[PDB]
């Protein structure tokens, strides 16, 4: 019985494949950390402006008197709610 | 006269155009053009530069050419365009000077009085840095003798300016930032030891040069004077540092307290989130 | 029935200490990538800085 | 009829010259003439950027001095070699980089002096390794408003080209407008040398220098347990019930490799004396 | 194998019949009483999928085809797997002899399909002369190719099960992308071999984008649709010859002898003559493109020296695409030939002009000139390893991606996964992770669980290839 039990002893390095299967888990992590900080230019976007709307108007327009400023009639996006002005 | 450089690699790549211009040509000797400089201190500027066409029969090694009217009209171009700029010297990109080089510097020594110039190379591989001054000033001699003109060896760096590393950063592209931790520390090992002791045997190798030649100059005035300086540790056999090796251990004190305690507040880091995040992660797999 | 078993698992063990051999540089290189990346993060703030407060 | 995918070559000496030029007049915008060598129909390149000289009242076409150009141009002919202007450079030191109303006026000037006559738009307050700032343009004409707008033949390099629809009012400028493939090509003449000046003139200059010390010691012991004791606070808060704590933060950085090379670098340090002295 | 005999096992006296990796006990196994051949024959199979190294798998393949000589029965499955592994030339001529001999007309038929269809396209049309320098005429019958592909032909126009309603929902798009000619890549792809034209016939403006793979993909889908068809090209496109159309610029006249190519794709007559003929009186390079295309898909093995002549020198530093045409058709005729003529001719050719078409077609060429090579290449290939940024390091990985075709060598994964993530040019680490689809097709249960992990990468480069690798 000589590789009778020679391929019994390497049926046991199924559990060094283990070991393996743990190494690709640890090549998977820090796998999204680079691809989070590689998408940090997020952060590196254009900033914004803080307004006051009075009360919105017709064909999905609004309002808004920025911070010193006075009045702009401004445009809608889509991911937004006319229902909450 | 001359404290130090700062020179750009910007100036460097000018260089390196001008080559890319002749290398296409019937070229017979090397390049000479002009270089600009902007001088503040006793500390050197440059910018930026540019060239002028030269040939260079080897007959008396006095058959050299430059054309002053266009090297004064583009000077006086990038002086209008820019006021901060003059001229400081040339360069040359053959490594080795030869003789007719105190014949450049004097003549163009006319316009500013200082010429300094600039040994260069475009195949560089076992230099270090590429730039150097040389300045044209007389000690006359031991000897006194009429006029030994010499150039003198100042000092040069690679020079530095804010945000001109865009371009080279972004092209070069290989750049393993911040290597403190790894192997950095042995490759200056590896070429300080080595490229600086071949140095040193090239220099006891120029000592053999004093043995079997060496009438020349044999210059028992600087060499002597500077390598007592460096005999200020004549490292014989017996080693002599009784006194310093309490001293060496003095030096291994304070950094191996520093290893003990923190290597083990080291371990102290991984353990815990090891531990608790394994067992985690194996009883609560399934 | 034996030795179509250590010639496929045979091959199997070997393709598994190949990609085991891999992963471990891919791991390495990643942090190098990562340092790249902090330097990135870094060099947001070093010449200017506009002074607001939090509201 | 039929157009094959454009390509901008630089030198990066032009690259160079540009984050110069745009930094000693750096309060202002500036105008130029770009040279190089047009090559082919896919791909052109730019060699040189030359200086040009200043406006100071309005940057305009007639700041192509035509005396400038023929000394200027004859003295670069009697330079190394006689090359072809490629197009013209200038900058906007003051926004973020889109076509200003002198440039629509100087490009017919440009595109009857030149073919492809492409711009270099530029900002000089940007970064110190990452930006690639500069932006290209080809304005085509209304008089190809019937047939549709940039064809491109394969429209696949181009859409490689597309990747980040950048500049979002000069995609407002979409109207006969698009920007253009501008990679950092190699220069084998050049390019191992300037790694050879870069590496080998930064890593201990000489490579022989420093192979500070005595109170980094005192500043990283500082900067070590400061922090260590707010590092260590956490386990107090660990406990069970899996989600309902809520305050994951890591504790182990900037203490395994701050003092990982603070320490090795300063035992190697304290080996100094072994090494230099025999 | 004495204690095997005792216990009369089969499996487990062959198994040590290959421990010794040795003829001896090899030899005895095969020598013992009642040995099914069923088994035997599958023992081919087993040793095929096994043994690494052709040092002696093909020896241990030419005694088994020994031993079934040995076998009563004049065997054939032996000689029609020997013949296209240990490709002897004059084995199939022996075995023609034997035909001469046997006067049957089975005799002549299935083996000849096996080695028609699964040979080298070299290998039957240059040992045909050595076969034929009744069965005589049988082999001019059903080896010259002349009733293959046109069943085939016939096979797919009466095989038709297609829809047209996914055409109409294409087909009403209007906007100015070039998916319009994606319109016609569907309508060729899901109609090859029919050569029945409904698809010219529905449209003015539709067709009339010209640009130019508007005329060229215009007229090469016909050339799709035209797959086999080998007699009536001429006179079905009398309307269209390179002279006959007045293009936009080129291609409606390109794509014409790009057709024509496909048309006689493998399979050429007058496809060496005549089109090399009406690309040497052709204007200049822009017209040339699929003419070479096909000329090279058909010129395999033919020995056409013009192709390795006319082309460097036609465009004597570079061209726009056609130079990628070339070094495609050298390749193609040259396919895993070591080409030492253009060794140096190409790769010695490749890094002293600057484009990127003209360098990145030269190396898909040097990539095609080198095929199931297994050693022969690597030192040119790390040689092109050594070199600049997009280019040789690029095509040593295709150019290792197609020298082990076949098998599961673990010589290319080294490089491969080396380049394909330290590198930091992105398009060769695409490049390197599209290798793995062309380097284990064999096998092909081993990629997936691992490119998974490729599958998460910072760049769209290598998750795009990862995505083509498990395709
Ligand atoms: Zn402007």
């Amino acid at each position: 019985y000589l590789s009778k039990i020679e391929e019994l002893q390497l049926i046991v390095n199924d559990k060094s494949q283990n070991l393996r299967r743990l190494q690709a888990q640890r090549n998977e992590l820090n796998a999204k950390v680079r691809l989070l900080r590689e998408e940090l230019q997020l952060l590196q976007e254009q900033g914004s402006y803080v307004g006051e709307v009075v009360r919105a108007m017709d064909k999905k327009k609004v309002l808004v008197k920025v911070h010193p400023e006075g009045k702009f009639v401004v445009d809608v996006d889509k991911n937004i709610d006319i229902n909450d002005v | 006269a001359v404290q130090k450089v700062v020179v750009h690699p910007l100036v460097l790549l000018s260089v390196v155009d001008h080559f890319n211009r002749i290398g296409k040509v019937g070229n017979q000797k090397r390049v000479v053009g002009v270089l600009l400089g902007s001088w503040q201190k006793k500390v050197l500027d440059v910018s930026n530069s540019f060239a002028v066409p030269f040939d260079e029969d080897d007959k008396d090694d006095s058959v050299w050419f430059l054309d002053h009217d266009y090297l004064e009209n583009m000077y006086g171009m990038f002086k209008k365009v820019n006021a901060r700029e003059r001229i400081v010297g040339w360069y040359h990109t053959g490594p080795k000077l030869h003789k007719n080089d105190i014949a450049i510097n004097e003549l163009m020594k006319r316009y500013c009085p200082n010429s300094v110039l600039v040994i260069i190379d475009v195949k560089p591989k076992d230099l270090g840095l590429p730039t150097e001054a040389y300045i044209s000033v007389e000690e006359v001699h031991d000897d006194g003798t009429p006029t030994s003109k010499t150039f003198e060896h100042v000092t040069s760096e690679i020079g530095a300016e804010e945000a001109e590393e865009v371009g080279v950063e972004h092209l070069l592209r290989d750049i393993k930032d911040t290597t403190v931790g790894t192997l950095s520390q042995r490759i200056t090992n590896q070429v300080h030891g080595l490229k600086g002791l071949n140095s040193k045997l090239l220099d006891i190798r120029s000592y053999l040069e004093k043995v079997a030649t060496g009438k020349l100059p044999i210059n028992h005035q600087i060499i002597y004077q500077l390598q007592d300086v460096f005999n200020l540790l004549p490292d014989v056999s017996l080693q002599e540092f009784v006194k310093a090796f309490y001293l060496k251990t003095n030096d291994q004190m304070v950094v191996v307290y520093l290893a003990s305690l923190i290597r083990s507040v080291v371990a102290l880091h991984n353990l815990i989130n090891n531990k608790i995040a394994n067992r985690d992660a194996e009883k609560k797999e399934g | 029935d034996l030795y179509s078993r250590y010639k496929k698992l045979q091959q199997e063990l070997e393709f598994l200490e190949v990609q085991e051999e891999y992963i471990k540089d891919e791991q390495k290189n990643l942090k190098k990538e990562f340092l790249h990346a902090q330097e990135e993060v870094k060099r947001i703030q070093s010449i200017p800085l506009v002074i607001g407060q939090f509201l | 009829a039929v157009d094959t995918a454009e390509q901008v070559y630089i030198s990066s000496l032009a690259l160079l010259k540009m984050l110069k030029h745009g930094r000693a007049g750096v309060p202002m915008e500036v105008m130029g003439l770009m040279l190089g060598e047009f090559v082919d129909d896919y791909t052109v390149r730019v060699i040189d950027v030359f200086a040009m000289p200043q406006s100071g009242t309005g940057v305009s076409v007639e700041a192509v001095d035509p005396v400038f150009q023929a000394k200027m141009l004859d003295m670069l002919k009697q330079t190394g070699r006689p090359e072809m202007v490629v197009g013209w450079y200038h900058s906007h030191p003051g926004f973020g980089c889109w076509l200003s109303g002198v440039d629509i006026n100087t490009q017919q000037s440009f595109e009857a002096l030149s073919e492809r006559a492409v711009a270099v738009v530029v900002d000089p307050i940007q970064s110190v390794k990452g930006k690639v700032v500069i932006d290209a343009f080809r304005l085509i004409n209304a008089n190809m408003m019937v047939l549709g707008h940039e064809p491109r033949q394969t429209t696949s390099n181009l859409g490689h080209l597309n990747k980040p629809s950048i500049q979002a009012l000069i995609h407002g400028l979409n109207r006969h407008y698009y920007s253009i493939t501008i990679n950092y090509r190699k220069n084998e003449l050049e390019q191992k040398m300037l790694l050879n000046l870069h590496k080998k003139s930064w890593m201990e200059g000489l490579t022989l220098q420093d192979y500070v010390v005595k109170e980094m010691l005192e500043l990283a012991k500082n900067y070590n347990k400061a922090v260590e004791e707010e590092d260590k606070m956490t386990p107090e808060q660990l406990a069970i019930k899996n989600v309902g704590k809520q305050d994951p933060k890591r504790h182990l950085e900037e203490h395994v490799d701050v003092l990982m090379t603070s320490n090795i670098v300063q035992c190697l340090a304290a080996m100094l004396d072994t090494v230099v002295f025999k | 194998f004495q204690r095997c005999l005792d216990d009369h096992k089969y499996k487990q006296a062959i198994g040590i019949a290959l421990e010794t990796r040795r003829l001896d006990v090899f030899e005895k196994t095969i020598l013992e009483s009642n040995d099914v051949p069923g088994m035997l024959a599958y023992s081919l199979k087993l040793c095929m999928s096994l043994m690494q190294n052709k040092q002696f798998r093909n020896k241990v393949l030419r005694v088994l085809v020994k031993i079934y000589m040995n076998l009563e029965k004049p065997d054939f499955i032996n000689v029609c797997q020997c013949l296209i592994f240990l490709d002897d030339p004059q084995a199939v001529s022996d075995i023609l002899e034997k035909l001469v001999k046997e006067d049957n007309l089975l005799m002549a038929y299935q083996i000849c399909f096996d080695l028609y269809e699964s040979a080298s396209q070299q290998f039957l049309s240059s040992v045909i002369q050595n076969l034929r320098t009744d069965q005589t005429l049988k082999m001019i019958k059903i080896l010259s190719g002349e009733m293959a592909i046109e069943l085939h032909l016939q096979f797919l126009i009466r095989n038709n099960n297609t829809d047209l309603m996914i055409l109409k929902n294409t087909k009403d798009a209007v906007r100015n992308s070039v998916c319009h000619t994606a319109t016609v890549i569907a309508n060729s792809f899901m109609h090859c071999g029919t050569t029945s034209d409904q698809f010219l016939r529905d449209n003015l403006e539709w067709l009339a984008r010209a640009t130019n793979w508007a005329k060229f993909t215009a007229t090469a889908s016909l050339g799709v649709i035209h797959k086999g068809h080998e007699k009536e090209a001429l006179q079905l496109m009398a309307t269209y010859l390179p002279k006959d159309t007045s293009p936009g610029s080129a291609y409606q006249e390109g794509g014409g002898l790009y057709a024509l190519g496909l048309i006689h794709a493998n399979h050429g007559g007058d496809i060496i003559d005549y089109l090399l003929n009406q690309l040497k009186n052709a204007s200049n390079d822009i017209v040339r493109h699929g003419g070479s295309l096909g000329l090279g898909l058909a010129a395999m093995g033919t020995a056409r020296q013009d192709v390795y002549d006319l082309l460097k020198t036609n465009l004597y530093q570079d061209d726009a695409v056609t130079g990628e045409a070339a070094g495609l058709a050298l390749g193609l005729v040259m396919l895993g030939s070591k080409n030492a003529q253009a060794i140096e001719d190409m790769v010695g050719y490749a890094q002293e002009t600057q484009h990127e078409k003209i360098l990145r077609g030269l190396a898909v060429g040097i990539a095609l000139v080198m095929y199931g090579r297994m050693e022969e290449a690597d030192a040119l290939i790390e040689s092109l390893c050594r070199d600049k940024d997009p280019i040789l390091r690029r095509s040593g990985m295709y150019t290792v991606a197609m020298a082990y075709c076949g098998s599961g060598n673990n010589k290319a994964i080294r490089r491969l996964l080396h380049v394909a993530v330290s590198d930091v040019n992105d398009d060769v680490r695409r490049a390197a992770v599209e290798s793995l689809g062309f380097i284990l097709f064999r096998t092909p249960e081993q990629c997936p669980s691992v490119v998974s992990l490729l599958s998460e990468s910072y760049n769209p480069h290598v998750r795009y290839g990862a995505a083509m690798a498990l395709g």
